[PDB]
RNA sequence: GUGAACAGCCUCUAGUUGAUAGAAUAAUGUAGAUAAGGGAAGUCGGCAAAAUAGAUCCGUAACUUCGGGAUAAGGAUUGGC
RNA sequence: CUCUUAAGGUAGCCAAAUGCCUCGUCAUCUAAUUAGUGACGCGCAUGAAUGGAUUAACGAGAUUCCCACUGUCCCUAUCUA
RNA sequence: GCAGUCAAGCGUUCAUAGCGACAUUGCUUUUUGAUUCUUCGAUGUCGGCUCUUCCUAUCAUACCGAAGCAGAAUUCGGUAAGCGUUGGAUUGUUCACCCACUAAUAGGGAACGUGAGCUGGGUUUAGACCGUCGUGAGACAGGUUAGUUUUACCCUACUGAUGAAUGUUACCGCAAUAGUAAUUGAACUUAGUACGAGAGGAACAGUUCAUUCGGAUAAUUGGUUUUUGCGGCUGUCUGAUCAGGCAUUGCCGCGAAGCUACCAUCCGCUGGAUUAUGGCUGAACGCCUCUAAGUCAGAAUCCAUGCUAGAACGCGGUGAUUUC
């Protein structure tokens, strides 16, 4: 959430703590993301910051195009792989973890997004909705 | 030295001591402030917790992303057969608090209620109120003076009610007895209203209403002696800890040379009394009526009880109260339902609720069907069938 | 409220029941319970599981359902 | 008997049935285990546990004292009739 | 050029288990490293059988990084004797 | 380490918006010192982990005053310790330094809190290596590696748990006392508005959510398997089949009930009196002034409402009170 958040997000179960590595879903040339922080997270003793679908995280690319490595950059997750609950009572989960590299105010670095993206994420970030292939 | 890293307190200090409750029936310690204008009516009711189920309804909340869309919610049902009124009592103010001064009883007491006064019922000559009944048979001599006393004094009036335990599937046979404060005006009519209601019953509908926010008061579920970690949620010690790791490391500094009262310690867990507020009613059901689980949107004749009946309880052949969320206490425990103490707008407490669908699948497993007719339709004929 | 069909067992799924699994190819599967979810994870074939509807359809068991469709064979009379 | 095997497991001859017991199954323990998503972020430190593991076929680097490294690494198969 | 010694550290090597200042200076590994590695050396106080420098193979020796793995942890829960 | 008094100057002018030299008055024992009063027939001596409470010299949150406060942002100060103050790389580290989120990552005490609560990285015996010193035995808060961490059944404190005695027993009650709890942010709208020439750029009310904490619950999802419930599989044994034993629960899949998870769901109240401050009336002091009498409004403050126990020597109402 934050600057680009066009609306508010109901809490959904956190499945991505710090240190998690997720596939890169865009065409920016990066292949995976390494989470080191979560924007707008609280503080509690020994509580590891965690990310859920639709959040904005500060992350670095661990392996990929050299002009991207060794620097921090914002990212937005689009796939979780941990079951969470909508209002409908349906429990859903992808089969992997996926994120997209973006600037601090929500501009995507890529142009297209591979694989499905969560509805809560599309509804929260209009730009990834536009650049989104399939929305579930 | 100072604590290295700050951290919030563990546990809440407003609920000590964590000891077993005095009685299995939690006592209500506060009633809604009386208004001397409304008609005389009760302020609470008695019921037994049955179970929980799931509901689908259309949310009505302008502004939220799920305005006018279906959502699912978890609700719990309390079996509430009509109570029986037996006698009233009055309280007068004193510089040392409210004090009772006179109790009156109805002429005839049922067995299920007079069993409350015996610890060994089967060996007894059933000599209960057998001389009190002799106070009748004269016009009003021994009683009308008592009522005159209560009218002259006793600013606050409470009435005695008892549950119809035999109407429930329980194996209790011993009814529950409790006090409910009346809430009309001009106590003389309060006691009048009680007079003709002696030995008569009161349906829960006469007290509660749809979409009304209420309070649940009951004794929570017990678990026996419990370790400090699960009793208070404190951090677990590292693995390579000699002499146990399910403990608390430092139970106090050197000075003061005692362990403070604020340090988490092992002991009893559960069976405390708890008061939970702001619960919305979703459906007041009438027991002498099939299709309780039917809605205006579903329209299939089925009762509220699930397939195979509520686990550990049975059926709901009586009236019932259906409330959003969770209430303290486990199934088969007595529960008191109390009206709100204050006008709560909240833009939520006054939201009208209209159910779409009520789940009745078996809770004894991963039930797939809603009605035996549906099950037969889906599965076709079996070997058991002719 | 909409009722769906279990993608493995063919059972009906009432609201708030079972789970939903989205595969990498953006295909959507629904499951009524953990038994079916686990069997799908183990990658079993429904046609070889004796109690599923697809199996019975493939083996003509308990198939006393729909019979036929009658279309008249005569003049239209119109 | 299984099995490469005086490995581990079951049995035949032979020998024991000895170790204070009975009733319940709270906390904390000792020994044995399992956990969704993340995967060492805990900690001085991957301490403890887990992962690989038999046999047949393929493939096997730097370096070197030319003998080794080497089961390097990394893959495929294994029942019954 | 000069004082002084018997001679004035050569070949080599290094913030090394030997360097106080020192978390030396530069580069790499990481988002961030008093750690690790590669270089530089007026080296308090390295250095030649007091043995100097490498070295394939070997080590229940010490140390750094990577992959797989996992209740060490996020955050605890349950079962058996 | 922290706070004052005077005022040469800084601050476009102007001492005190904010700073403040030369001087000078104080407070603390969380630094390091001085002495050696208690302990050498022994008080277990660093740090890290976990846990409770207290202080204010206040980082944020509440309410206000001032500015070289146009708005935004920021600085100084007042009442205020209720609530919170993190996840990591390097080091045993206190400390220190960088990455990152956040409203904020404030300073300290409790025998430098805390080893019959843990660990033993360092220190701190005996082994060993290196450098310097010594002819030598050997020395080095110089470096490195390996090095046994004991006992609770007593009394007290605490968490829970019984219990004689008040004619007996049972039911329904009152409330002295003790404890107390909720906290913070974001988005939309207000509003591209107020202000400002412009660049920039708010706030009150309203709506939806979210962070930390707490009390419950299991309808749904997940976990746990001795339901040894069902099926399958390996070796061996019962002549074979069927049906079974053994392999310290043989292994694999599913697996009801119970327990359980911010890994699931629900819930967390409104009145009064005040602090700082701004005022009214009005003398002292024929004027003037919030003050002297009197009085109004006011904070996450205090006390109530509400919530948890219920004095086992605090109390009330009611039923029944034994015969050979
Ligand atoms: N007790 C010692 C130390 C003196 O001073
Ligand atoms: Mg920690
Ligand atoms: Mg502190
Ligand atoms: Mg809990
Ligand atoms: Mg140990
Ligand atoms: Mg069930
Ligand atoms: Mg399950
Ligand atoms: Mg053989
Ligand atoms: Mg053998
Ligand atoms: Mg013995
Ligand atoms: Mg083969
Ligand atoms: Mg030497
Ligand atoms: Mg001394
Ligand atoms: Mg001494
Ligand atoms: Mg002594
Ligand atoms: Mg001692
Ligand atoms: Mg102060
Ligand atoms: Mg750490
Ligand atoms: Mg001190
Ligand atoms: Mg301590
Ligand atoms: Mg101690
Ligand atoms: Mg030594
Ligand atoms: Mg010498
Ligand atoms: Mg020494
Ligand atoms: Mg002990
Ligand atoms: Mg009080
Ligand atoms: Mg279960
Ligand atoms: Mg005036």
């Amino acid at each position: 959430s934050g600057n680009g958040a066009q609306g508010t997000k109901f809490r959904i179960s956190l499945g991505l703590p710090v240190g998690a590595i997720m596939n890169c879903a865009d065409n920016s040339g990066a292949r995976n993301l390494y989470i080191i922080a979560v924007k707008g997270s609280g503080s509690r003793l020994n509580r590891l910051p965690a990310a859920s679908l639709g959040d904005m995280v500060m992350a670095t690319v661990k392996k990929g195009k050299p002009e991207l490595r060794k620097k921090v950059m914002p990212a937005i997750v689009v796939r979780q792989a941990k079951s969470w609950r909508r209002r409908d009572g349906v429990f859903l989960y992808f089969e992997d973890n996926a994120g997209v590299i973006a600037n601090p105010k929500g501009e995507m670095k890529g142009s297209a997004i591979t694989g499905p993206v969560g509805k809560e994420c599309a509804d929260l970030w209009p730009r990834v909705a536009s650049n989104s292939g399939v929305v579930v | 030295s100072h604590r290295k890293y700050e951290a919030p307190r563990h546990g809440h200090l407003g609920f000590l001591p964590r000891k077993r409750a005095a009685s299995i029936r939690a006592r209500v310690k506060a009633f809604p402030k009386d208004d001397r204008s409304k008609p005389v009516a009760l302020t609470s009711f008695l019921g037994y917790k049955a179970g929980m189920t799931t509901i689908v309804r259309d949310l009505d909340r302008p502004g939220s992303k799920f305005h006018k869309r279906e959502v699912v919610e978890a609700v719990t049902v309390v079996d509430t057969p009509p109570v029986v009124v037996v006698g009233v009592v009055g309280y007068v103010e004193t510089p040392r608090g409210l004090r009772s001064l006179t109790t009156v009883w109805a002429e005839h007491l049922s067995d299920e209620v007079k069993r409350r006064f015996y610890k060994n019922w089967y060996k007894s000559k059933k000599k209960a109120f057998t001389k009190y009944s002799a106070k009748y048979a004269q016009d009003g001599a021994g009683i009308e003076r008592e009522l005159a006393r209560i009218k002259k004094y006793a600013s606050v009036v409470r009435v005695l009610v008892h549950t119809q335990i035999r109407k429930t599937p329980l194996a209790q046979k011993k009814a529950h007895l409790a006090e409910i404060q009346l809430n009309g005006g001009s106590i003389s009519e309060k006691v009048d209203w009680a007079r003709e209601h002696f030995e008569k019953t009161v349906a829960v509908d006469s007290v509660f209403e749809q979409n009304e926010m209420i309070d649940a008061i009951a004794v929570t579920k017990g678990h026996g002696f419990e370790g400090v970690t699960h009793r208070w949620g404190t951090k677990k010690l590292p693995r390579k800890t000699h002499r146990g790791l399910r403990k608390v490391a430092c139970i106090g500094a050197w000075h003061p040379a005692h362990v403070m009262w604020s340090v988490a310690r092992a002991g009893q867990r559960g069976y405390h009394s708890r008061t939970s507020i702001n619960h919305k009613i979703y459906r007041v059901g009438k027991g002498d009526d099939e299709a309780n689980g039917a809605t205006s949107f579903d329209r299939t004749k089925k009762t509220i009880t699930p397939m195979g009946g509520f686990v550990h309880y049975g059926e709901i052949k009586n009236d019932f109260i259906m409330v959003k969320g969770c209430i303290p206490g486990n199934r088969k425990r007595i529960v008191t339902l109390r009206k709100s103490l204050y006008t709560n707008t909240s833009r939520k407490a006054l939201e009208e609720v209209s159910l779409k669908w009520i789940d009745t699948a078996s809770k004894f497993g991963k039930g797939r069907f809603q009605t035996p007719a549906e099950k037969h339709a889906f599965m076709g004929t079996l070997k058991k069938d002719l | 409220m909409k009722v769906e069909i279990d993608s493995f067992s063919g059972a009906k799924i009432y609201p708030g029941r079972g789970t939903l699994f989205v595969r990498g190819d953006s295909k959507i599967f629904r499951f009524q319970n953990s038994k079916s979810a686990s069997l799908f994870k183990q990658r079993k074939n429904p046609r070889r599981i004796a109690w599923t509807v697809l199996f019975r359809k493939h083996h003509k068991k308990g198939i006393t359902e729909e019979v036929a469709k009658k279309r008249s064979r005569k003049t239209v009379k119109a």
